[PDB]
DNA sequence: AAGCACTTTCTTAAAATAGTG
DNA sequence: CACTATTTTAAGAAAGTGCTT
C-alpha cells in the first residue's frame, strides 16, 4: 500500500510551506513532476493540511 | 514510532483520545505478558479525561483487592512525582 | 529481546525473578506515561510469585480506589481469559 | 469536484527487552 | 547493574468513508 519517496515528500513539504492550496492545473503540474496521480496529491494536500491544525 | 514525543499533556483532544486506546491496549496486554511470564496477581484500574472506567485484573479484581486491604506491611508505593525523579536521575 | 519468547509461565526462578524486576519498571514506566500523555488516573497493583506488593498510582491509590468503589456503570472489564481470546487477531 | 471531518490499515522508527557477564 | 541483538510498541502516513458546498 506504498509511501512516496523522501524526495517526493520533500517537494510536497516545500512547496506547502509556500501554498496550503494548489489550483487543479497547479496540482496536474506538480504532481507529473513528482511522478505522482493528481488524485494522490489532492488528498496528500487533503491530509497535510488536517495534520498542521492536529499540530 | 517516527519522531521522538516527549512526555507532557497531549494539547489535542483528538489525538489525546487515540494515543490514550492505543496505549491503554498496549499497558493491558504487557500487564497480561508479566502476570503469565512472571506468575504473578495483577490489577490495574484507569480512568480517562472524561473519567470513564477501564479495568483488567489477571484473575478476578475482588480477589486482588482483598489481599491488598489486608497486606499490613510496607511496600513499593510510587506516585508520578516520584517517578519523575527516578527518571531524571539517570 | 535476543530470542522471541512464547507467553507461559517462566520454569526457572532466577529467569523469572530478574524478568519479573525488568518488566515490572517498563509497566510502572508506561503507566506514569499514559497518566502524564492524556491526562489519566491510573493505579496498578502487582503480587509477585512470593506474594510480596508492589503499587503506583499516578496521583494517591486510596483517591483512585475510591473512585473505583462507587461506580455501577458498564465499563471495559478484561482478565486474562477474555485477553487470550482477543489476542488470535 | 473539492473541501473537511474523521476513520482505518499498515510501516517503521523508537522503546522495550532476552540473553548474558 | 551494562551491553546489544532482536522483538515489540505505537506514531504517523496514505487511503477509505461520509457529508457539505
Amino acid at each position: 500500500r506504498v509511501l512516496f519517496s523522501q524526495a517526493q515528500v520533500y517537494e510536497l513539504e516545500r512547496r506547502f510551506k509556500q501554498q496550503r492550496y494548489l489550483s487543479a492545473p497547479e496540482r496536474d503540474q506538480l504532481a507529473s513532476v513528482l511522478k505522482l496521480t493528481s488524485t494522490q496529491v489532492k488528498i496528500w494536500f487533503q491530509n497535510r493540511r488536517y495534520k498542521s491544525k492536529r499540530q | 514510532g517516527r519522531k521522538k514525543i516527549q512526555i507532557s499533556r497531549i494539547l489535542d483532544q483528538r489525538n489525546r483520545q487515540v494515543t490514550f486506546t492505543k496505549r491503554k491496549f498496549g499497558l493491558m496486554k504487557k500487564a497480561y505478558e508479566l502476570s503469565v511470564l512472571c506468575d504473578c496477581e495483577i490489577a490495574l484500574i484507569i480512568f480517562n479525561s472524561a473519567n470513564r472506567l477501564f479495568q483488567y485484573a489477571s484473575t478476578d479484581m475482588d480477589r486482588v483487592l482483598l489481599k491488598y486491604t489486608e497486606y499490613s506491611e510496607p511496600h513499593e508505593s510510587r506516585t508520578n512525582t516520584d517517578i519523575l525523579e527516578t527518571l531524571k536521575r539517570r
